């Protein structure tokens, strides 16, 4: 590749290197539950506001049901990948060398046991994120544009 | 063996196929069956990409180097990624 | 092996996605499977066949189940001419409210689909009368499907699989198939016609409960034994007959009337019983020809040898063709398709002229949906026959065992065959198009008399030989003197001649100059379609551009740019270009049938007879005019029942237009496009964490052709099938 | 086949009536002596004498008032298809027979390639009339067996 | 290009061109249907291809015949 | 009643299990 | 050469507009007389192409819009 401002800069290389997918030195269960929190709380909007029931008074509870399923489907699409791309006793496929050249540990996420932990984090966070939107948006619901 | 490259006895030893292999498959070996006293040979068929230009430059009655496309490998498919 | 596909190791180690695509297309090609042997080759086919019968029986149990659970079958019987037959029910949770209303019809309670396959009439005729007959009809076929699945499994274990000599027994098979399969089944269907069907159409309800009490003929089973069979045709159904009751109901069971049933515009029941009885005998007697175990009957090997013409004009004649056929599966399949390809066209041609089911000549849409259906099936099957001809010349032909016989000679003057096919196609092409543009121009300038109207008189002479009196040529069966007329004046002519001159049926429609020009356009299709296929078959083994084509197989991409470029040289590609001309040809046939009938049904027969001589007439008065109701399936004002056909209509246009993308743009461009993409994905953060297991590559050269043709065909069928049904059903006339 | 003669078919004499009225409609808008009025009149006479010749030479008209051709060979109608047809076949050979003579004529040269992209006009002038008698000449070739070859096909 | 010259033809006939009443009310060529019917693909089939091809199709027998022939000839 | 259950099962579930079943079988390695 | 052909193309257009056109008539009522600058020989009935473009003339109605160009230059 090439070193352009976008691919390397202190602001960029600090933003990416400190979000769950890249914090290579913490337990993959939590790295799954953060990811599912941000994604789950994210997509409750468009389902609730643009779905086929937006006019009806069930727009709150029809979007949430929609987002809940989509998290479930991605949880399956997650598990299909983990079970078909790793073997139960094979080690990690992540790069173990940093840019400076320090040989660090291979990421536990790139591992059958790790990924199956990660999806457990994503699924539980995904549904937890998508209810937390529904509670806020239809209890503590004043300022928003909905 | 990925693809099968075969050179017959019609070949007149003109070294036009060897010079036209883009990945160094064919090569020239001595013979005694031509005026030129040399016939082509294909000892590295693995890297053979299948680009029939190797035998678009064999000037004989039908052909003297022939290429049969078999199964495809990661180098016989010319994948760079 | 080591992974999918289990039957091909060469594909298995292919790392790219090519393996997955090619692990599906080469599933059923049992010869090219690794480690195949001639015993396995047959035993898989035998098990596979039973798989195909399971589908056919399960498929037909679906129709009976829905028609009797969500259909109008008991009500439709009560008035066949005013109750739309119902196919099934609709439950689509995307439907809005005005669609739910619109698709509620046929006297149902929710949305339904109107059945255009014409099952409702067929089951009326053959005696079914309530829902309950249909349910047991469903269960039985479901059981038969279960039985077949057992057999496909059973004949794979040891001690139940046939050996080679069992399959290669070409004589003992032809006796059973001719005498048992074709023969007895036709005899037994006669039994059902005169024990259930005919009694149903006379008010008698006969079922498995009581079919032992009732007599098919009040003196039954006697008159046949004595020899005076002249009683079963005694007192037939009267002219004033109501199909479901006893008024005018005669008692004859076997007749020869030949006309139409006056009320229902169909063939008489008692004729169809006789005919299946007559050809129940021909096959039985034709079934004892060949020798099996009992020392009598011909040897098919001997018959082929004996027919060697003296003088040598046919070389060694048919010598050795026994083994070549009896050892080449691709040969046997080719013959089967050719024969099956013809009779399907025959079925299409006869059904619409001689309606064999009650109240099916006035359901106009059902006629069109059936005749068009069988021609397209016949178009596909006929292309396969030549396609497996080519595979024969490649894989299984042997140039030694067929020395100078009739088969090797067809490879010896292949130039003479190919060129003349080219001539006949060229002669038809220049003049059929030629006279057409001339007809077009002469009308553009406002002079319609200056057209070239050639009266199709030979076909009008033939119609006069069958009794049609419009043209007044006064020949056999149209002239009273003729002994041929006298030979039939008291058997079938009074009914047959009354049907042929009636102007309501489609029996021998009047033909004019328009019908002359179209027929050549049809004739042009068959030669040109044949030319591609026949050119493909005879040059499969080799030609001047590449005289060792046999060493590569039936289907290979090309042979490289040298020698001037060799794109589209495999005999596969000859089949490829062929399909385009099949769809065009069958296009010109079904077009012609629909428009001629759609003018007839309205009683506006002048419109076809004038507009059908210049092309703008076909484009204006058939395409543009008749699609007015279809395209309004949904507009910014509302929707209709026809909306679904309007949607499918465009859906047809969309797939068809996607077809071009794979035919025109060839592989090398897309492959360079993937490589950039497979670079971008490898450098994007958060997305370099997901890695393809199988590397991504563009489709292969042959795959694109196959894929490109799949879209073209699908879009071409759905488009026309939508216009055919919507336009006719829109007017129901 | 029921095709009444065009000189009798009232439908034929209807089409002749409309197309004349349609033209005379387009005429009562120009000056009675300008150039348009003459060209319109010219086409009007051309039309009437067109219809008359179609009702004179025995063309048979259907129920469309339009002529129909009987190509069955009924020699009451020979000038519709058979007579024009033979007229074509005479011409078509003339083109065919002449071209064959030229290719044979230039065949025995150093490179016949050059004498076909650059046609020899004089040689094609002493051959252009030999197509007047092609039926006679060819039929003798067929009998003498020089119209065809047997098994020497490519190269020579 | 083809969709551009389709876009121009329908937009101008439906929203701009057309006769004008002596009173002052304006009636465009296609009655101002572009704003509702051009959003559906079937709309571009009914009201543009099918409804504005009438003049070319039935152009036989008058001076616009040469367009009727070319229409076919270009197909 | 019965359609409202069988239509989703063959439209949503039975496809999903089918696609996920094949995907493992296609992508196996032994 | 390319420059020369254009001039020859221009020359015909000006010539044709002078010898075979209702231009001078068009200058009287440009609102409702079609511009015509091509007239066909009547051989095989093709004189039906000579349309009633009005202005006491006939011929193929042009659409390249030269007439507005020749009026804007005060011809
Ligand atoms: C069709 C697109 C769409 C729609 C209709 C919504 C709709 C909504 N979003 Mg959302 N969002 C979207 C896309 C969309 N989002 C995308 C693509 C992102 C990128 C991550 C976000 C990230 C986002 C955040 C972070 C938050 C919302 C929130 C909201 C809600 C308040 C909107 C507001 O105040 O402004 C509302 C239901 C707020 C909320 O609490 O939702 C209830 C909130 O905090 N959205
Ligand atoms: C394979 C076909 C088939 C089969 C299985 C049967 C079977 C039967 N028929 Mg039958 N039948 C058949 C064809 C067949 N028929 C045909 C084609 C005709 C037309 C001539 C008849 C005419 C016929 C009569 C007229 C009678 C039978 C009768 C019978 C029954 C007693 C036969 C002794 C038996 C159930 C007899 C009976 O008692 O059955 C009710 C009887 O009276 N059948
Ligand atoms: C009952 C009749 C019949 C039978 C038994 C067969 C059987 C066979 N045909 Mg065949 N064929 C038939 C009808 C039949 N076809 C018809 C009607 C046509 C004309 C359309 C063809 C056209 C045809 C071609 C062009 C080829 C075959 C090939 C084959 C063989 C391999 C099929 C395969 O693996 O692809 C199975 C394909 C798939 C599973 C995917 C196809 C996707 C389509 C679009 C589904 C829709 C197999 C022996 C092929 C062969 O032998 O290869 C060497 C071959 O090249 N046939
Ligand atoms: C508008 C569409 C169109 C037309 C007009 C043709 C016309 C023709 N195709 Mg064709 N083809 C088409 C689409 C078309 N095809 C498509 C879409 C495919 C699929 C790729 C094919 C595939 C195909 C194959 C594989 C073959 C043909 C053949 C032929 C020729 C048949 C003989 C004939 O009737 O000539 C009559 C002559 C004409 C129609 C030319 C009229 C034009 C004028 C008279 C020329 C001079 C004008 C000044 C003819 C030239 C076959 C052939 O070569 O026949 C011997 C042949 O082998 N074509
Ligand atoms: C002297 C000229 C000549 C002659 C005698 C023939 C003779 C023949 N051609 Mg033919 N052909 C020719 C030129 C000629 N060709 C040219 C120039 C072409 C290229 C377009 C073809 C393309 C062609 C095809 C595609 C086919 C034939 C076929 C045939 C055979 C059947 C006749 C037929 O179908 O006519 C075909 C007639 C045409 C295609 C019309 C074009 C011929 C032009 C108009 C004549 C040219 C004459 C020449 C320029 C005049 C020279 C004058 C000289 C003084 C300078 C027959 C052996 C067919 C065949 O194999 O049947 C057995 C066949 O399929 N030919
Ligand atoms: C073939 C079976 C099938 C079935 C049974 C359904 C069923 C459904 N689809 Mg659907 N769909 C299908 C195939 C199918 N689809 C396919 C193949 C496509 C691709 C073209 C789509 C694309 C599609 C879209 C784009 C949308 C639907 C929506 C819906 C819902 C209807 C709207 C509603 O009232 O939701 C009421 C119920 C809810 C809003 C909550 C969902 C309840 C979950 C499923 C439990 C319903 C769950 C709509 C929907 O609900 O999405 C939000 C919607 O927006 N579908
Ligand atoms: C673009 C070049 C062009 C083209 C296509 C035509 C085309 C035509 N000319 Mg024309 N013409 C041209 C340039 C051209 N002309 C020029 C430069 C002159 C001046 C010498 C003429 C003088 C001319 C005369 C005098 C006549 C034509 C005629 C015709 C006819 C046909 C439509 C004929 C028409 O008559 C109705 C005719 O008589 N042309
Ligand atoms: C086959 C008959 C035929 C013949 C012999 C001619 C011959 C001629 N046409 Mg013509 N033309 C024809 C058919 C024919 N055309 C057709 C079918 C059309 C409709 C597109 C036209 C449209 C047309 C326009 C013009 C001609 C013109 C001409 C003349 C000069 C070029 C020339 C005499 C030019 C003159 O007149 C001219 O402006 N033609
Ligand atoms: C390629 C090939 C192949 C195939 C082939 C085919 C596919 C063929 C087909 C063919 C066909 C598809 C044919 C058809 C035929 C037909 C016919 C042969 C017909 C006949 C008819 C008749 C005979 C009739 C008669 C009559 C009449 C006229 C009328 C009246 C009645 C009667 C009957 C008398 C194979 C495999 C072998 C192999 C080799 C190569
Ligand atoms: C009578 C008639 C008819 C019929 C016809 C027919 C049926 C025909 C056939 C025909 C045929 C069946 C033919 C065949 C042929 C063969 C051959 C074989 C030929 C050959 C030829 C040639 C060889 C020639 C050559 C040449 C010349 C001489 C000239 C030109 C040049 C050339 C060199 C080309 C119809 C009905 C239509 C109508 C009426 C009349
Ligand atoms: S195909 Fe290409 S790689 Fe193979 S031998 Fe020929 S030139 Fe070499
Ligand atoms: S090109 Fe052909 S002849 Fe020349 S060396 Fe190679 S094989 Fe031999």
């Amino acid at each position: 590749s090439l070193e352009t401002p976008v691919t390397s800069s202190p602001l960029v290389a600090w933003y990416l290197s400190n979000l769950p997918a890249y914090r290579t030195a913490v337990s993959p269960l939590l790295r799954g539950i953060e990811v599912g929190l941000a994604h789950g709380y994210l997509l409750v909007g468009p389902f609730a506001l643009t779905g086929p029931l937006r006019n009806t008074p069930v727009h709150g509870q029809a979007g949430t049901l929609g987002a809940i399923g989509l998290v479930s489907i991605l949880s399956v699409c997650l598990t299909m990948y983990g079970v078909a791309s790793f073997n139960e006793g094979e080690p990690s496929t992540a790069p173990v060398l940093t840019l400076t050249g320090r040989k660090k540990e291979a990421d536990k996420l790139q591992t059958a046991e790790g990924w199956s932990q990660f999806t457990g984090g994503f699924f539980f966070g995904g549904v937890s994120g998508a209810v937390w939107a529904y509670f806020l948006l239809y209890v503590l619901d004043l300022p928003y544009f909905f | 063996m990925s693809h099968s490259v075969k050179i017959y006895d019609t070949c007149i030893g003109c070294t036009q196929c060897v010079r036209a292999c883009p990945t160094d498959v064919l090569e020239m070996i001595p013979w005694d069956g031509c005026k030129a006293k040399q016939i082509a040979s294909a000892p590295r068929t693995e890297d053979c990409v299948g680009c029939k230009r190797c035998e678009s430059a064999c000037p004989t009655d039908f052909l003297s180097v022939r290429v049969y496309l078999g199964p495809e490998t990661t180098r016989s498919m010319a994948l760079s990624y | 092996e080591l992974r999918f596909p289990r039957f091909s190791q060469g594909l298995a180690q292919d790392p790219t996605t090519r393996r997955i695509w090619f692990g599906i297309a080469t599933a059923h090609d049992f010869e090219s499977h690794d480690d195949i042997t001639e015993e396995r080759l047959y035993q898989n086919i035998f098990a596979s066949h039973f798989g195909q019968l399971a589908i056919i029986f399960l498929w037909t149990s679906g129709n009976l189940f829905h028609v009797a659970w969500q259909g109008n079958f008991e009500s439709w019987i009560q008035d066949p001419l005013h109750v739309r037959p119902i196919a099934h029910a609709i439950w689509d949770p995307h439907f809005g409210q005005p669609a739910v209303e619109a698709f509620t019809r046929g006297g149902a309670a929710g949305p339904v689909n109107i059945a255009y396959s014409g099952v409702y009439q067929w089951w009326y005729t053959i005696g079914l009368r309530t829902n309950e007959d249909l349910y047991t009809g469903a269960l039985f076929l479901l059981f038969l499907s279960t039985l077949s699945l057992i057999a496909s499994w059973l004949h794979l274990q040891p001690k139940w699989k046939p050996s080679l000599s069992w399959f290669k027994n070409a004589e003992s098979r032809l006796n059973h198939h001719l005498s048992g399969l074709f023969g007895v089944s036709s005899l037994a269907w006669t039994g059902h016609l005169v024990h259930v069907a005919i009694p149903a159409s006379r008010g008698e309800y006969v079922r498995w409960n009581n079919f032992l009490d009732v007599l098919p003929y009040p003196q039954g089973l006697g008159p046949l034994l004595t020899g005076q069979w002249n009683l079963y045709a005694q007192n037939p159904d009267s002219s004033n007959h109501l199909f479901g009751t006893a008024q005018g109901a005669g008692t004859a069971i076997l007749t020869l009337l030949g006309g139409f049933h006056p009320q229902t515009q169909s063939l008489w029941l008692t004729d169809m019983a006789h005919h299946h009885l007559a050809i129940a005998f021909i096959f039985l007697i034709a079934g004892h020809m060949y020798r099996t175990n009992f020392g009598i009957g011909h040897s098919i090997k001997d018959l082929l040898e004996a027919h060697t013409p003296p003088g040598g004009r046919l070389g060694r004649g048919h010598k050795g063709l026994y083994d070549t056929i009896n050892n080449s599966i691709h040969f046997q399949l080719g013959l089967a398709l050719a024969s099956l390809g013809v009779i399907t066209s025959l079925v299409a041609q006869h059904m619409y002229s001689l309606p064999p089911y009650a109240f099916i000549a006035q359901d106009f849409t059902t006629q069109a949906a059936l005749y068009t259906h069988h021609q397209y099936i016949a178009g596909f099957i006929m292309t396969g026959a030549f396609a497996h001809g080519a595979i024969f010349f490649i894989r299984d032909y042997n140039p030694e065992q067929n020395e100078d016989n009739v088969l090797a000679r067809m490879l010896d003057h292949k130039e003479a065959i190919i060129s003349h096919l080219s001539w006949a196609s060229l002669f038809l092409g220049f003049h059929t198009l030629g006279l057409y543009v001339h007809n077009d121009v002469m009308l553009a300038f406002g002079t319609p008399e200056k057209q070239i109207l050639i009266e199709p008189i030979f076909a009008q002479w033939i119609q006069s030989a069958h009794g049609k009196t419009t043209y007044g040529f006064d020949i056999l069966l149209s002239s009273t003197n003729g002994p041929a007329f006298n030979a039939g004046r008291s058997l079938w002519l009074p009914g047959w001649l009354n049907a042929v001159n009636e102007n309501s049926n489609s029996l021998f429609l009047t033909i004019g100059p328009g019908d002359f020009l179209v027929h050549h356009a049809i004739a042009l299709g068959l030669h040109t379609t044949t030319l591609i296929l026949v050119k493909g078959a005879l040059d499969a083994r080799g030609s001047k551009l590449m005289p060792d084509k046999k060493d590569f197989g039936y289907s290979f991409p090309c042979d490289g740019p040298g020698r001037g470029g060799t794109c589209d040289i495999s005999a596969w590609d000859a089949f490829y270009l062929a399909v385009f001309w099949m769809l065009n040809t069958i296009g010109w046939v079904t077009f012609y049938w629909h428009w001629k009938h759609i003018t007839l049904w309205q009683g506006n027969v002048s419109q076809f007879n004038e507009s059908s001589t210049y092309l703008m007439g076909w484009l204006r008065d058939y395409l543009w005019l008749n699609s007015s109701q279809l395209i309004n399936g949904y507009n910014p004002f509302g929707m209709n029942s026809l909306s679904v056909w309007a949607w499918m209509f465009l859906f047809g246009h969309l797939v068809w237009a996607t077809g071009f993308m794979f035919l025109i743009s060839w592989r090398g461009y897309w492959q360079e496009l993937i490589e950039t993409l497979a670079w971008a994905h490898e450098r994007t953060p958060l997305a370099n964490l997901i890695r393809w297991r199988d590397k991504p590559v563009a489709l292969s050269i042959v795959q694109a052709r196959l894929v490109g043709l799949a879209h073209f065909s699908v879009g071409y069928i759905f488009t026309y099938a939508a216009f055919l049904i919507a336009s006719t059903s829109g007017k129901f006339g | 086949a029921g095709l009444t003669p065009c000189k009798e078919s009232k439908a034929f004499a209807k089409r002749e009536k409309q197309s004349v009225k349609k033209l005379n409609s387009s005429l009562k808008k120009y000056a009675p002596d300008s150039a348009p009025a003459l060209a319109i009149q010219a086409t009007i006479d051309k039309t009437k004498r067109r219809f008359e010749n179609y009702g004179k030479f025995g063309l048979l008209c259907g129920s469309d008032g339009l002529p129909h051709l009987i190509v069955s060979g009924d020699q009451r109608h020979w000038g519709e298809f058979i007579t024009p047809g033979v007229l074509f076949l005479y011409i078509a050979g003339w083109i065919g027979w002449v071209g064959r003579s030229y290719l044979i004529a230039v065949s025995g040269e150093k490179k016949p390639a050059m004498r076909e992209i650059i046609i020899d006009v004089e040689l094609a002038a002493r051959i252009i009339p030999r197509g007047f008698i092609w039926p006679v000449a060819a039929y003798r070739e067929l009998i003498n067996g020089d119209l065809v070859v047997d098994d020497a096909d490519i190269g020579y | 290009i083809s969709v551009v010259i389709f876009h121009f033809s329908w937009k101008m006939q439906s929203d701009v061109w057309g006769t004008i009443s002596d009173q002052g009310v304006v009636t465009h060529i296609t009655g101002g249907n572009f704003a509702q019917s051009s959003i559906t693909i079937n709309g571009w089939l009914r009201d543009f291809l099918w409804a504005q091809a009438s003049q070319v199709i039935q152009s036989y027998g008058s001076s616009l015949s040469a367009y009727g022939l070319f229409f076919l000839g270009a197909h | 009643n019965l359609p409202s259950i069988f239509v989703p099962l063959v439209g949503l579930v039975f496809p999903a299990i089918a696609m996920t079943s094949l995907f493992l079988y296609v992508q196996k390695k032994k | 050469g390319q420059l020369s052909i254009i001039f020859l193309w221009l020359s015909g257009m000006y010539f044709h507009g002078a010898r075979f056109s209702n231009y001078e008539a068009w200058l009287s009522d440009p609102t409702h007389i079609g511009p015509s600058a091509q007239v066909v020989w009547p051989i095989v009935g093709q004189e039906i192409l000579n349309g009633d473009v009005g202005g006491g003339f006939r011929g193929i109605q042009i659409t390249s819009g030269f007439f507005q160009l020749w009026r804007a230059s005060g011809i």
